[PDB]
């Protein structure tokens, strides 16, 4: 994440963390339920064996709240393309279900017609991850979230050297310097309603982190609502 | 306006019927008597922030 301000305890508890075997960080998850974790088809690519973090804020340091889950399923969409980014969407079935506590608990899905009426047509969405804090930097080792408006579709659309397909939505500043970045793909981007906190995208890409004229692209979740509950089974 | 006028009163999810609002939840609430509130059913319910 560039700009925005650190995750303060409680406060992006469906945050979830791929992690190599290396056990560093890779890309981002949401956490949907005990069993599954929502992220991007590309983050995939990213690592052969992964696991999953959840509770992490601080990579620095023990806080006791941290869980691995091991990965029993991967879920990838079938029509994903790595060329195009289209169908940026991958659900994870854990081995051993999480223990939501402080820090970990999921976050809602909504239903499509409500969410892309009143959730999308809000001023702002929030991001959140361990990736870097600019295009160049290193990753984050404190979780970090982000206020980002919702862009118009068409001056995304002018904005992007890419196609932008029906499964993307565009959020962020096309000037002021705060996007998501590297190693936040496949993390959580939720609104808020009434104190309530459903998920509305998955970090998918961008041209660059903050660039100015460009903004972050996410996978259109409300796009594949059918889709993921097909696969939680 | 219904559903468009503040999401017909209800606290997650609108849907209009005939010509009237009909509230829900997502998994894990439970509607309240009132037919808008959305009660969560057990501990760490989606989309809600940890305070212990
Ligand atoms: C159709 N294509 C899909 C993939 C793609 N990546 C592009 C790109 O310009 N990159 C530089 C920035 N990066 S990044 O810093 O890893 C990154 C990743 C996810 C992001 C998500 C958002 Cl929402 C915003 C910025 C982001 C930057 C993505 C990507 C790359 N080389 O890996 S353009 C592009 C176009
Ligand atoms: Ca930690
Ligand atoms: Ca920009």
């Amino acid at each position: 994440i560039v700009g925005g301000q650190e995750c303060k305890d409680g406060e992006c508890p469906w945050q979830a963390l791929l992690i190599n075997e290396e056990n560093e960080g890779f890309c981002g998850g949401t956490i949907l339920s005990e069993f599954y974790i929502l992220t991007a088809a590309h983050c995939l690519y990213q690592a052969k064996r992964f696991k999953v973090r959840v509770g992490d804020r601080n990579t620095e340091q023990e806080e006791g709240g941290e869980a691995v889950h091991e990965v029993e399923v991967v879920i990838k969409h079938n029509r994903f393309t790595k060329e195009t980014y289209d169908f940026d969407i991958a659900v994870l079935r854990l081995k051993t279900p999480i223990t939501f506590r402080m820090n970990v608990a999921p976050a809602c899905l909504p239903e499509r017609d409500w969410a892309e009426s009143t959730l999308m047509t809000q001023k702002t969405g929030i991001v959140s991850g361990f990736g870097r804090t600019h295009e160049k930097g290193r990753q984050s080792t404190r979780l970090k979230m982000l206020e980002v408006p919702y862009v118009d579709r068409n001056s995304c659309k002018l904005s992007s050297s890419f196609i932008i397909t029906q499964n993307m939505f565009c959020a962020g500043y096309d000037t002021k310097q705060e996007d998501a970045c590297q190693g936040d793909s496949g993390g959580p981007h939720v609104t808020r309603f009434k104190d309530t906190y459903f998920v509305t995208g998955i970090v998918s890409w961008g041209e660059g982190c903050a660039r100015k004229g460009k903004y972050g692209i996410y996978t259109k979740v409300t796009a594949f609502l059918k889709w993921i509950d097909r696969s939680m089974k | 306006k219904l559903c468009s006028l503040d999401n017909g009163d209800c606290d997650q999810f609108c849907h209009e019927e005939q010509n009237s609002v009909v509230c829900s939840c997502a998994r894990g609430y439970t509607l309240a008597d009132n037919g808008k509130a959305c009660i969560p059913t057990g501990p760490y319910p989606c989309g809600k922030q940890t305070l212990e």
